[PDB]
């Protein structure tokens, strides 16, 4: 904690949430530009709040460049402040207004890259994201993309027990979560930045469902309806009925028709339905899609 | 295997290692404490013990909280009216941070029978923050005993159940188990437990992930084995009465060995 608010001189407001607002702050001493997460305490009847204490304590522990620094918390009067590392723009925002007519192959190859590297640190260190979406992607000035918004993160064991159901942005739910599975794991991250990867390319969500059967069949839609060879247990999973519609599998080329050979291999991993079979972050740096990535690796940060 | 992620499972070991170490309390901070001592500890544990139990809370989350507690003895001095206040607010912090559902703070002010007040916990709570600097993802028995586990062949629910009865009953008691690691606890526990139950010990395979030989988990075990003998004398009972559960396969109810051999 070496910092207090007199140091810091608001420049904008840049966003909004749950506990608060975020400003774009300069350092008046140093130069350096930050992001100001404001929780307010003094509202809150219930103390510190559960995503707040997670989302500091979780942030401390990860310090890679794919990962939006945590530099500071200031604890001041019924007022917490987050200062963290400023990126400029999120996914959603950057892909709603300048990549009107495309995202390059090259950058949507290195934003990938990137992303896997920050969620294969994560799950290294025992912390699942469980709300991956373009909105909680930062990308900078200089090529970066970084994962952000740890306020759904949760430190799991190993193996992992039960925990919240209903997490992750519905659209990036992975299906054994909307099955209501007793158990989930790095598994749903991976699901998450598999949507992501093929909203990059489109520019549009895969499965915008608008409920969480609408979404389970948006899903089966596309990647046909599990079954017993496909995915062991899926039948047994609480929230799996036998009315469900069985759906043909259609082929993956016409899931994304843009996305080369490579591409469609490395995606068909990230949105396999068996959560066993999911590729992992690890496994997915090396895969081929990735062979002409040369955009070198963004700096620490300290 | 992705419940047990196979991929990450080495890389989460070597950093719980590396962080058990920087969560560890100072061994003997009981001394340098003028006015509570290990037995008030004990008590305070043994209660949250059943706190935990009254609100159906994690095995992880009790972990969590002593290490909070331990951790801010370690540098806070306390008086005796005022220990338990610490342990309400740790309590709180762990179920924050571990519980699906957390008890609300009225909850926790309801268990102290209103010694104190919610603006005291609440207080306490940040002054605990503030102590700790957030640094609440702390690596516990528990989450080394789940790994350890995966190394049974087969797996045998007794030994999971004694395992981590064993691994409790090493919270009451900072003398002397402050002196151990999370890891090495959980070790002599897995060990201690599969010993118990099926005659077998610590297998080759942990050797291997951990690193730990029975000759460098024999102190530890030395004392685990005493805790033992002895669960049923302690003035504090919580973890025996607790573990008579058929939730815990009842094995507060199983008998130690007489020796390790
Ligand atoms: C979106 C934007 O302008 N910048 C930003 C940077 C960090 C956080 Br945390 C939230 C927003
Ligand atoms: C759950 C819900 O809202 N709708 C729904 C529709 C079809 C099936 Br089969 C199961 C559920
Ligand atoms: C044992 C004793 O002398 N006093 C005391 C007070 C509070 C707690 Br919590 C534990 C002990």
């Amino acid at each position: 904690g070496p910092g207090s608010m007199e140091n810091f001189q608001k420049v904008e407001k840049i966003g909004e949430g749950t506990y608060g607002v975020v400003y774009k702050a300069r350092n008046k001493l140093t130069g350096e530009v930050v992001a100001l997460k404001k929780i307010r305490l003094d509202t809150e009847t219930e103390g510190v709040p559960s995503t707040a204490i997670r989302e500091i304590s979780l942030l401390k522990e990860l310090n890679h460049p794919n990962i939006v620094k945590l530099l500071d918390v200031i604890h001041t009067e019924n007022k917490l402040y987050l200062v963290f590392e400023f990126l400029h723009q999120d996914l959603k925002k950057f892909m709603d207004a300048s990549a009107l007519t495309g995202i390059p192959l090259p950058l949507i190859k290195s934003y990938l890259f990137q992303l896997l590297q920050g969620l294969a640190f994560c799950h290294s260190h025992r912390v699942l994201h469980r709300d991956l979406k373009p909105q909680n992607l930062l990308i900078n000035t200089e090529g970066a993309i970084k994962l952000a918004d740890f306020g759904l993160a949760r430190a799991f064991g190993v193996p992992v027990r039960t925990y919240t159901h209903e997490v992750v942005t519905l659209w990036y739910r992975a299906p054994e979560i909307l099955l209501g599975c007793k158990y989930y794991s790095t598994a749903v991250d991976i699901w998450s930045l598999g949507c992501i990867f093929a909203e990059m390319v489109t520019r549009r969500a895969l499965f915008p469902g608008d409920s969480e059967i609408d979404q389970l069949f948006r899903i089966f839609r596309t990647l046909g309806t599990p079954d017993e060879v496909v995915w062991p247990g899926v039948t047994s999973m609480p929230d799996y009925k036998p009315s469900f519609p069985k759906w043909a599998r259609q082929d993956f080329s016409k899931v994304v028709p843009p996305l080369d050979e490579d591409g469609r291999s490395l995606l068909s991993q990230m949105l396999h339905y068996d959560p066993n079979k999911r590729i992992s972050a690890k496994a997915a740096l090396a895969h081929p899609f990735f062979q002409d990535v040369t955009k070198p690796v963004p700096h620490l940060r300290l | 295997g992705v419940n047990e992620v196979p991929d990450y499972h080495e890389d989460i070991h070597t950093y719980l290692r590396e962080m058990e170490v920087k969560c560890k309390p100072k061994v003997g901070y009981m001394k340098k404490q003028p006015d509570i001592t290990n037995s008030m500890r004990a008590i305070l544990v043994d209660w949250l013990v059943e706190v935990g139990e009254e609100y159906k809370l994690q095995n992880e989350t009790l972990h969590l909280a002593v290490n909070y507690i331990d951790r801010f003895l370690s540098s806070m001095s306390v008086l005796r009216g005022k220990l338990q206040l610490v342990g309400t607010a740790a309590m709180l912090l762990a179920s924050k941070f571990e519980e699906i559902y957390p008890p609300e703070v009225a909850e926790f002010v309801y268990i102290t029978d209103d010694t104190y007040t919610k603006k005291q916990v609440l207080r306490m709570e940040h002054l605990v923050l503030k102590v700790l600097a957030f640094d609440l993802a702390a690596p516990t028995i528990n989450q080394f005993l789940t790994q350890y586990f995966l190394h049974q062949q087969p797996a045998n629910c007794k030994v999971e159940s004694l395992a981590m009865f064993l691994g409790e009953l090493s919270l009451i008691d900072a003398d002397p188990y402050l002196k151990y690691l999370p890891s090495v606890i959980a070790a002599a526990a897995f060990h201690l437990a599969l010993y118990t139950v099926t005659g077998q010990s610590w297998p080759e395979s942990l050797v291997q992930k951990t690193g730990y030989t029975l000759e460098t988990l024999k102190p530890c075990l030395l004392d685990l084995h005493q805790t033992y003998l002895r669960a049923p004398q302690h003035a504090q009972q919580s973890i025996r009465e607790k573990y008579k559960n058929s939730k815990y396969h009842g094995v507060s109810l199983l008998n130690p060995p007489e020796t390790l051999n």
